[PDB]
């Protein structure tokens, strides 16, 4: 029992005229090119948006890309890793994508010398 | 990430090391995906590797 009814809708089909036609029926208890005329007969009980109001509607996102040079430890570590049997490898000589993958990995965690070199203390 | 700061001016920085293989990376991603063909052996991105040497 209600007098009024309101449906939220992320986005309907296009095609499946069904589905628009049973919630069309099921939203009022009264009723028994192509696309154009779909949205002209949709007219009178219709209200969609896009994202395009989002331009200056309070939605402020700031990205700033910061770039920092390499340590010498990083780039010792970095000419050995390129100057090394790899560079066969990284010439496409055999499995390319996966010593490719694995080079990548190691350049990656080259960032930090401490990762793949550990520093440890110099005991007696 | 965007989800958590939902609003209030965010603010995203980005660490990248200079001269090497994550700024090409970086501005191109898309090769993980380029090469989706059936993996064990894809031997693909012949041209692409001009951004792994420099």
């Amino acid at each position: 029992q209600s007098q009024q009814r309101l449906l939220l809708i992320d986005s309907p089909l296009h095609n499946t005229f069904l589905e628009l036609w049973t919630m069309v029926h099921f939203l009022v208890p009264g009723i028994s090119k192509v696309v154009i005329r779909l949205h002209r007969v949709t007219q009178p009980f219709i209200l969609r948006r896009t994202k395009r109001d989002v331009e200056k509607q309070l939605t402020k996102k700031y990205e700033h890309v910061l770039k920092c040079r390499l340590s010498n430890r990083q780039k010792a570590l970095y000419e050995d890793v390129i100057l090394q049997p790899g560079t066969q490898e990284a010439l496409k000589s055999g499995h390319f994508v996966n010593v490719l993958s694995i080079l990548v990995r190691l350049q990656r965690i080259c960032n930090h010398p401490g990762l793949v070199e550990p520093r440890h203390p110099g005991s007696s | 990430c965007d989800r958590i700061g939902r609003c209030k001016d965010i603010h995203i920085y980005r660490l990248v090391s200079g001269n090497s293989i994550e700024e090409k990376l970086l501005k191109n991603g898309t090769k993980d995906l380029i090469r989706e063909v059936a993996a064990q052996g894809n031997d693909y991105s012949m041209a692409f590797l001009t951004q792994r040497t420099i």
